[PDB]
């Protein structure tokens, strides 16, 4: 046990290695509106999909691994 | 527009303003538009224009006296700028839908037009 | 198992989704969604389930925050007078299931399970919760 680490500091050492940046700064964070208790129907998931489509490939392509 | 601002298709009778050597164009906003909305210049002509036909289907009040010295001025606002604005304008015309004499507007509807806090589903 | 959900009017059984010595879990529809039950079966009511019940109602209050962490919403002591039972929302899979099931997972999705995992173990720990069958 003396050599189990807690679980922030193994996202803190994998964080750009193991885990791509963009898992913490834009995945997690946008990804967890969608798991929120306010249901969002398939209908308004594709509508907030699509409104953000610009901002997620900005976000995920960069201008340009990605 | 197939469909009018409140989504009634168009019906009736409509004059629609031809731009000088250009294709119509089909772009959402078209730089052709051929019905001048009110929200840019009004032009007097198309005020006029719209106001006549009004007049003439019977949906504005009809004053004989009036009506002559009127039309006649809108007879005087027309010659004058048909002269300055040499533009044309094609007529266009919607079919009618009518049953038992009544007639029918068709208006854009989908086909499929007719919770957010949960308990357990997390 | 399924018989046990007779005396639930809110949750209709659909189908059992494994049956062990300590707990029997089937899948059950409710007005919320899918919901899996588990049942442990009461043989001795003189075990102290009261005790435990609290138990897991702290863990609701404790785990309610938690976004990576689903813990048992509702806990019916005497739900029948043979059975205790436990009620949670249903997950489309488990990793168990999900690892077969296409499209399989590419090493970006494999990754992102990896540090949902994690996630979910650090929110746990800073809400004071541990899992102890991980
Ligand atoms: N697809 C799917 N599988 C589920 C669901 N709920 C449970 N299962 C699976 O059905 C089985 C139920 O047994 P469990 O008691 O949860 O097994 P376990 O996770 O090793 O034991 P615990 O640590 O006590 O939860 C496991 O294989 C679960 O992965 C579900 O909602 N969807």
């Amino acid at each position: 046990p003396d050599k189990r680490l807690e679980a922030e500091d193994y996202l803190k050492q994998q964080r750009g290695n193991a885990f791509p940046e963009i898992f913490y700064t834009f995945l997690q964070p946008y990804m967890a509106q969608f798991a929120k208790e306010t249901f969002l129907s398939a209908d308004e998931r594709i509508l907030v999909i699509r409104k953000d489509l610009g901002n997620i490939i900005h976000n995920l392509c960069g201008h340009d691994p990605k | 527009s197939l469909f009018g601002k409140y989504g009634m298709f168009r019906q009736g009778m409509h004059d629609l303003k031809v731009w000088p050597n250009v294709e119509a164009d089909g772009s959402e906003p078209t730089k052709t538009p051929g019905r001048t909305s009110s929200t840019l210049s009004e032009d007097q002509m198309s005020r006029l224009a719209k106001l006549t036909k009004a007049h003439r289907q019977g949906h504005m009040v009809k004053v004989d006296w009036l009506d002559r010295l009127t039309f006649r001025e809108i007879e005087m606002i027309n010659e004058s700028e048909k002269r300055s604005s040499n533009f044309m304008y094609l007529m266009v015309e919607f079919r009618c839908v009518k049953c038992d004499d009544k007639e029918y507007g068709i208006v854009y509807y989908e086909k499929d037009g007719d919770l957010t806090s949960f308990e357990l589903v997390k | 198992v399924e018989s046990y959900f007779s005396d639930i009017h809110d949750f209709e059984y659909d189908k059992s989704l494994g049956s062990t010595r300590f707990f029997k879990v089937a899948r059950a529809k409710h007005r919320e969604g899918l919901v899996v039950v588990k049942v442990f079966a009461i043989q001795d009511p003189t075990l102290p389930l009261t005790s435990y019940k609290q138990e897991l109602e702290e863990l609701k209050i404790r785990l309610n925050s938690a976004q990576n962490c689903l813990p048992f919403q509702k806990a019916s002591e005497k739900a029948s007078e043979k059975a205790a039972m436990l009620f949670r929302q249903y997950v489309r899979d488990n990793l168990y299931d999900r690892i077969s099931t296409r499209p399989f997972l590419n090493n970006i999705e494999k990754r992102w399970i990896a540090f949902q995992i994690l996630t979910a173990v650090d929110q746990a720990h800073k809400s004071g919760v541990r899992h102890g069958d991980i």
